[PDB]
Protein backbone atom coordinates (compact mmCIF):
# COMPACT_ATOMS: atom_id res chain seq x y z
CA UNK A 1 0.00 0.00 0.00
CA UNK A 2 2.82 2.26 0.85
CA UNK A 3 4.27 1.59 -2.50
CA UNK A 4 1.28 2.23 -4.15
CA UNK A 5 1.55 5.95 -2.18
CA UNK A 6 4.55 6.18 -3.57
CA UNK A 7 4.49 5.57 -7.08
CA UNK A 8 1.50 8.06 -7.41
CA UNK A 9 3.84 10.91 -5.97
CA UNK A 10 5.84 10.12 -8.87
CA UNK A 11 2.54 10.89 -11.01
CA UNK A 12 2.01 14.26 -9.14
CA UNK A 13 5.54 15.40 -9.68
CA UNK A 14 5.24 14.38 -13.52
CA UNK A 15 1.93 16.07 -13.46
CA UNK A 16 3.73 19.56 -12.11
CA UNK A 17 6.02 19.40 -14.78
CA UNK A 18 3.46 18.98 -17.69
CA UNK A 19 1.90 22.06 -15.38
CA UNK A 20 4.79 24.44 -15.93
CA UNK A 21 5.46 23.26 -19.74
CA UNK A 22 2.16 24.39 -20.50
CA UNK A 23 2.37 27.86 -18.52
CA UNK A 24 5.50 28.42 -20.69
CA UNK A 25 3.92 27.86 -23.75
CA UNK A 26 1.00 30.11 -22.89
CA UNK A 27 3.24 32.48 -22.46
CA UNK A 28 4.82 32.17 -25.95
CA UNK A 29 1.69 31.91 -27.77
CA UNK A 30 0.49 34.96 -25.72
CA UNK A 31 -0.62 38.20 -27.72
CA UNK A 32 1.61 40.36 -25.40
CA UNK A 33 4.37 38.23 -25.60
CA UNK A 34 8.22 39.08 -25.77
CA UNK A 35 8.27 39.79 -29.71
CA UNK A 36 5.23 42.17 -29.21
CA UNK A 37 6.95 44.12 -26.62
CA UNK A 38 10.71 44.04 -28.06
CA UNK A 39 9.63 45.15 -31.84
CA UNK A 40 7.12 47.52 -29.97
CA UNK A 41 9.98 49.63 -27.66
CA UNK A 42 12.16 49.00 -30.83
CA UNK A 43 9.57 51.14 -33.46
CA UNK A 44 9.37 53.56 -30.22
CA UNK A 45 13.09 54.12 -29.78
CA UNK A 46 14.19 55.02 -32.77
CA UNK A 47 10.34 57.54 -32.89
CA UNK A 48 12.40 59.02 -29.75
CA UNK A 49 16.11 59.09 -31.23
CA UNK B 1 47.50 14.87 -28.61
CA UNK B 2 47.79 15.68 -25.10
CA UNK B 3 46.99 19.38 -25.99
CA UNK B 4 43.24 18.56 -27.27
CA UNK B 5 42.52 15.71 -24.39
CA UNK B 6 43.51 18.76 -21.80
CA UNK B 7 41.14 21.22 -24.24
CA UNK B 8 38.15 18.48 -24.45
CA UNK B 9 37.84 18.47 -20.46
CA UNK B 10 38.23 22.72 -19.79
CA UNK B 11 35.63 23.06 -22.35
CA UNK B 12 33.41 20.24 -21.25
CA UNK B 13 33.35 21.31 -17.64
CA UNK B 14 33.08 24.83 -18.39
CA UNK B 15 29.68 24.00 -20.34
CA UNK B 16 28.32 22.31 -17.34
CA UNK B 17 29.84 24.42 -15.53
CA UNK B 18 27.63 27.29 -17.06
CA UNK B 19 24.85 25.41 -18.19
CA UNK B 20 25.28 24.94 -21.89
CA UNK B 21 24.37 22.49 -23.38
CA UNK B 22 26.18 20.87 -26.46
CA UNK B 23 24.17 22.20 -29.22
CA UNK B 24 23.39 25.89 -27.77
CA UNK B 25 27.33 25.88 -27.49
CA UNK B 26 27.77 24.96 -31.49
CA UNK B 27 24.64 27.19 -32.24
CA UNK B 28 26.60 30.19 -30.55
CA UNK B 29 29.92 29.76 -32.56
CA UNK B 30 29.91 27.61 -35.87
CA UNK B 31 30.45 29.40 -38.63
CA UNK B 32 27.89 27.47 -40.69
CA UNK B 33 24.74 28.85 -41.51
CA UNK B 34 21.45 28.15 -43.43
CA UNK B 35 21.66 30.96 -46.27
CA UNK B 36 18.12 31.64 -46.67
CA UNK B 37 16.81 34.79 -45.49
CA UNK B 38 14.83 34.16 -42.31
CA UNK B 39 11.42 35.84 -41.40
CA UNK B 40 13.37 37.64 -38.43
CA UNK B 41 15.67 39.01 -41.07
CA UNK B 42 12.98 39.72 -43.64
CA UNK B 43 10.76 41.55 -41.01
CA UNK B 44 14.13 43.72 -39.61
CA UNK B 45 14.64 44.96 -43.50
CA UNK B 46 11.13 45.68 -44.08
CA UNK B 47 11.21 48.05 -41.01
CA UNK B 48 14.28 49.14 -41.22
CA UNK B 49 14.04 50.63 -45.25
CA UNK C 1 -10.69 52.15 -39.66
CA UNK C 2 -9.57 54.75 -37.59
CA UNK C 3 -5.77 54.36 -39.23
CA UNK C 4 -7.19 54.60 -42.52
CA UNK C 5 -9.25 58.05 -41.64
CA UNK C 6 -5.66 59.28 -40.25
CA UNK C 7 -3.47 58.09 -42.72
CA UNK C 8 -5.67 60.06 -45.33
CA UNK C 9 -5.84 63.55 -43.13
CA UNK C 10 -1.69 62.64 -43.27
CA UNK C 11 -1.18 62.93 -47.32
CA UNK C 12 -3.29 65.62 -47.70
CA UNK C 13 -1.62 67.45 -45.32
CA UNK C 14 1.70 66.31 -46.69
CA UNK C 15 -0.34 67.97 -50.18
CA UNK C 16 -0.63 71.24 -48.71
CA UNK C 17 3.19 71.61 -47.75
CA UNK C 18 3.85 70.47 -51.34
CA UNK C 19 1.56 72.91 -53.02
CA UNK C 20 3.23 75.75 -50.27
CA UNK C 21 6.68 74.66 -51.33
CA UNK C 22 6.15 74.06 -54.63
CA UNK C 23 8.52 70.72 -54.39
CA UNK C 24 6.68 67.91 -55.41
CA UNK C 25 9.31 65.89 -54.71
CA UNK C 26 9.18 66.10 -50.95
CA UNK C 27 8.15 62.88 -49.11
CA UNK C 28 7.28 61.90 -45.53
CA UNK C 29 4.38 59.48 -45.36
CA UNK C 30 6.59 57.04 -46.83
CA UNK C 31 4.61 54.13 -45.95
CA UNK C 32 4.81 51.04 -43.21
CA UNK C 33 3.33 53.03 -40.44
CA UNK C 34 1.07 49.80 -39.97
CA UNK C 35 3.63 47.02 -39.26
CA UNK C 36 2.62 43.43 -38.58
CA UNK C 37 5.45 42.49 -35.86
CA UNK C 38 3.43 45.04 -34.02
CA UNK C 39 -0.05 44.26 -34.67
CA UNK C 40 -0.57 47.55 -36.06
CA UNK C 41 0.53 49.14 -32.80
CA UNK C 42 2.73 52.30 -32.29
CA UNK C 43 1.42 53.86 -35.66
CA UNK C 44 -0.11 56.69 -34.33
CA UNK C 45 3.90 57.24 -33.07
CA UNK C 46 5.08 57.20 -36.77
CA UNK C 47 2.57 59.37 -38.26
CA UNK C 48 3.15 62.07 -35.55
CA UNK D 1 -0.97 75.31 -41.24
CA UNK D 2 -4.99 74.35 -40.31
CA UNK D 3 -4.10 71.02 -41.92
CA UNK D 4 -1.29 70.22 -40.08
CA UNK D 5 -3.85 70.83 -36.95
CA UNK D 6 -6.70 69.20 -37.87
CA UNK D 7 -4.36 66.04 -38.72
CA UNK D 8 -2.62 66.17 -35.23
CA UNK D 9 -5.76 66.06 -32.92
CA UNK D 10 -6.96 62.74 -35.03
CA UNK D 11 -3.50 60.91 -34.63
CA UNK D 12 -3.12 61.97 -30.96
CA UNK D 13 -6.81 60.11 -30.56
CA UNK D 14 -4.95 57.53 -32.21
CA UNK D 15 -2.32 57.01 -30.16
CA UNK D 16 -4.98 56.95 -27.25
CA UNK D 17 -6.58 54.08 -29.20
CA UNK D 18 -3.47 51.99 -28.94
CA UNK D 19 -2.39 52.86 -25.43
CA UNK D 20 -5.77 51.05 -23.99
CA UNK D 21 -5.21 48.00 -26.95
CA UNK D 22 -2.25 47.20 -25.23
CA UNK D 23 -3.24 47.82 -21.78
CA UNK D 24 -6.63 45.46 -21.88
CA UNK D 25 -4.23 42.95 -23.56
CA UNK D 26 -2.28 42.89 -20.68
CA UNK D 27 -4.98 42.54 -18.55
CA UNK D 28 -6.78 39.63 -20.43
CA UNK D 29 -3.45 37.63 -20.59
CA UNK D 30 -3.02 38.27 -16.99
CA UNK D 31 -5.87 36.30 -16.19
CA UNK D 32 -5.37 33.45 -18.82
CA UNK D 33 -2.54 32.79 -17.03
CA UNK D 34 -4.77 32.93 -13.73
CA UNK D 35 -7.49 30.78 -15.02
CA UNK D 36 -4.63 27.99 -16.28
CA UNK D 37 -3.40 27.93 -12.84
CA UNK D 38 -6.44 27.10 -10.94
CA UNK D 39 -7.66 24.26 -13.63
CA UNK D 40 -4.12 22.53 -13.09
CA UNK D 41 -4.01 23.05 -9.07
CA UNK D 42 -7.66 20.96 -9.37
CA UNK D 43 -6.16 18.19 -11.09
CA UNK D 44 -3.12 18.54 -8.77
CA UNK D 45 -5.84 18.42 -5.28
CA UNK D 46 -7.79 15.23 -7.27
CA UNK D 47 -4.11 13.42 -7.00
CA UNK D 48 -3.50 14.58 -3.33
Amino acid sequence: IRREAAQMQVEYQETQQAHTQAQLELLQRKFTNKALYSWMRGKLSAIYY
Amino acid sequence: LPRLVIWLYQVTQWLTEAEITTEAIWLLCTPEFSGNISPEISNLLNNLR
Amino acid sequence: QFFDLTQSFCLMAQEALRRELTDNGVTFIRGGAWNGTTAGLMAGETLL
Amino acid sequence: PVMLERTRNLVAQLTQFGTSLLSMAEHDDADELTTLLLQQGMELATQS
